[PDB]
């Protein structure tokens, strides 16, 4: 649940 | 550069993070970083593109529950993604209210959409409240780390697996107080065997998983619900079907006793077996194991069906087949990036998944496998804004080892470059656990693409599971050296083909990917223009010790054992840093140009690991001389203690990126 794609 | 004290009776101190010379010692490296960082006016160019390339909206996938569907969304530059409900294809929880954002780890809705049992990092603590009315019910369960929630069927609570105040299995009743929780297994023989658990998607059985280290092999238990005399409150009698660790087993679908499993047994790419619980010797072949594809996962859906997910030349291939039969009714391959996220159930007649890729964004697939089971219908479409994916691509090749053997990378690149050595190139890798890595997206990738005429390779070396067991096992222990030739191997392709010329070349990775980029650099430093370590395993001598380092034994082995201890010296980067000038025909080599990254509160891999890698280069290549050869720099950079926090970790280490490699910007 990462929150961006970085 | 600051003063680092060398006990000699030399950075054994660094392994204890309170004392004032240890953390002085971070004040001056992060002091000594920022005066670096501050001469890379590329920073602030970099960190403001990445933030307009991943400001874009973003679906989860969804899932059902009984009526409802859930899914996290995000507007594009949230802190952290918020969960949301709706009664066909509304906010129920939004961490950006807490702390303004960590994000939700544990999320699990029970079968009667009536309650959401979430986790929060505290400081995991688990919450549940009511999807009505979100109001929250007074249940506080602490003590969880990566154990998901499982409701049983009569959604009177969930199995969840914590550790004490030697993992457990504990079941918890909606309105009790945690310390009345059943306790189902533990282990005081075996404090390391670790847990995962399931149940069964008819409800009926509770599977529980035991693991020694992260291999991939695992015991299998199975406690049957309806024969239970008075349910849960019975204190278990687990039938032991799997009481060892030579293969690996997962349950995809059961039809009362007669259950289908994925397992490695006799098969390092995997296959589907069938056993009856009644008549547990008796195992068949259901789907076989395929002497080409990882099996990597699979899925029981729409009542009869099963999708596999497979990994064929590290692109996705998703078969649907007859669940009884096994036999096969379709195939769609999937371009280069990777299909995941799949959580439909065997009573769901819709499956999602998302493909995301170098190129591509997010997008949420939706197959109807009543209706339409051929073609694949978008769902959710997400679009980097003023970026115009047709001027690149991605292509894959094959390179030599050392040893002979083939190593796929894939090549991210502006379309029709000349291929004449004048191109700064990012090398991405990890080799390790049996973890595949995707092509997935990634936003600063696509600024060092657009705004620095970047190169970005992603290299399939071994130590990962992408060819299955065998691909894992020819680079663990004894063999980890292998991993560290694949990906030399792979820059050296990057140079002999022409996209780039050494000291051109950048390399970055994370955990094992850190342990990675530290061999490699000793080893070979002519090669590389930048180097980047995120949270990287340095000391192979003593990794064991820390918290849970103790479960990668299983993939690195032990110095406490001398055969293994043998392995290891040869590599464990800390005790391999050497002035590359200090040998013959090779006097123009020096260390490229280095940055160490870590948090402070990272008690997965302990930073005295990076810590005491650092104390040693800064000597070794740089204080340790008066006038030392070791131009380039070598930093830390530290987080004290959410996508902003994650942008600025990446905008820091591509602008240093760009400063090392004389990266103009576009
Ligand atoms: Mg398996």
């Amino acid at each position: 649940n990462a929150s961006a794609p970085v | 550069y600051p003063p680092v004290r060398r006990d000699e009776t030399p950075y054994r101190w660094l392994e204890d993070p309170n004392s004032e010379e240890t953390k002085e010692f971070v004040d001056n490296q992060e002091k000594l970083a920022n005066s670096v960082l501050e001469e890379c006016e590329l920073i602030d160019k970099f960190k403001q593109k990445i933030i307009d390339f991943v400001n874009f909206p973003r679906c989860g996938v969804p899932f059902r529950r009984a009526n409802k569907y859930f899914h996290f969304y995000n507007s594009g530059l949230q802190a952290q993604n918020v969960f949301q409900m709706q009664d066909d294809l509304e906010v129920l929880y939004d961490p950006n209210l807490r702390e303004g954002g960590s994000g939700l780890s544990l999320y699990s809705v029970s079968e009667d959409a009536k309650y959401f049992a979430f986790g929060i990092h505290s400081g995991v603590t688990i919450k549940i409240l009511k999807t009505e009315d979100r109001s929250y019910l007074p249940d506080t369960l602490e003590w969880v780390k990566f154990s998901p929630a499982i409701w049983t069927h009569d959604n009177k609570g969930f199995f969840y697996c914590p550790y004490p105040p030697n993992q457990e299995a504990r079941y918890h009743f909606l309105g009790t107080d945690q310390s009345e929780d059943i306790l189902l297994w533990r282990d005081l023989e075996n404090p390391a065997h670790h847990l995962k658990c399931q149940i069964t998607d008819d409800g009926k059985y509770f599977l529980l998983y035991i693991l020694d280290g992260c291999d991939d092999a695992n015991k299998v238990y199975c406690l049957d619900l309806t024969k239970l005399p008075n349910g849960l409150e019975s204190f278990a009698p687990f039938m032991k079907l799997i009481d060892s660790f030579d293969a690996s087993y997962t349950a995809i679908a059961n039809d009362g006793s007669v259950f289908t499993f994925q397992t490695n047994k006799d098969a390092p790419r995997k296959k589907l077996v069938r056993v009856d619980l009644n008549n547990p010797s008796v195992w068949t072949d259901l789907v076989p194991e395929s002497k080409k594809d990882l099996l990597e996962s699979a899925h029981a859906v729409n009542e009869n069906q099963l999708i596999l997910r497979y990994l064929s030349d590290v692109k996705h291939v998703l078969e649907i087949r007859d669940l009884e039969s096994g036999a096969l009714q379709h195939r769609l391959p999937i371009d280069i990036g990777s299909v995941d996220g799949i959580t439909a159930r065997r009573r769901d007649s819709v499956v999602f998944f998302k493909f995301t890729s170098i190129l591509t964004p997010g997008i949420v697939y939706q197959c109807d496998l009543k209706n339409d089971p051929t073609q694949l219908k978008i769902f959710r479409e997400s679009v980097v804004p003023d970026f115009d994916r047709s001027e690149f691509e991605v292509k894959q090749v094959f390179v030599p080892s050392k040893d002979g053997t083939k190593i796929p990378i894939f090549i991210a690149a502006r379309k029709g470059i000349s291929l004449d050595g004048s191109h700064p190139c990012e090398m991405h890798g990890f080799g390790g656990f049996g973890i595949n890595m995707m092509p997935t997206f990634s936003a600063s990738r696509i600024v060092f693409l657009k705004h620095l005429g970047g190169v970005f390779c992603l290299a399939n070396i071994r130590g990962g599971g992408e060819y299955g067991e065998e691909w894992h096992k020819a680079g663990f222990r004894d063999k980890k050296q292998n991993v560290f030739d694949d990906f030399i191997s792979a820059a050296e392709y990057l140079i002999s083909s022409g996209y780039t010329k050494a000291r051109r070349v950048a390399i970055e990775g994370g955990s094992n990917g850190g342990l990675l980029v530290a061999a490699c650099i000793n080893q070979r430093p002519d090669l590389f223009g930048c180097a980047e370590a995120n949270c990287g395993v340095m000391d192979m001598l003593r990794f064991h010790k820390f918290t849970l380092g103790y479960l990668w034994t299983g993939d690195y082995g032990c110095s406490d054992k001398e055969e293994e201890f043998k392995w290891l010296i040869k590599y464990s980067p800390i005790h391999n840093v050497r002035r590359p000038w200090e040998q013959p025909g090779n006097e123009e080599t020096q260390y490229p140009a280095t940055m160490i990254l870590t948090a402070d509160h990272d008690d997965r891999v302990v930073p005295l690991h990076s810590f005491k890698l650092l104390a040693t280069m800064q000597h070794v290549l740089c204080t340790s001389l008066e006038d030392s050869p070791q131009k380039n720099p070598i930093i830390a950079r530290i987080q004290r203690k959410a996508t902003m926090t994650q942008i600025a970790e990446v905008a820091d280490r591509y602008g240093f990126m760009a400063k090392a490699l004389e990266a103009p910007w576009i």
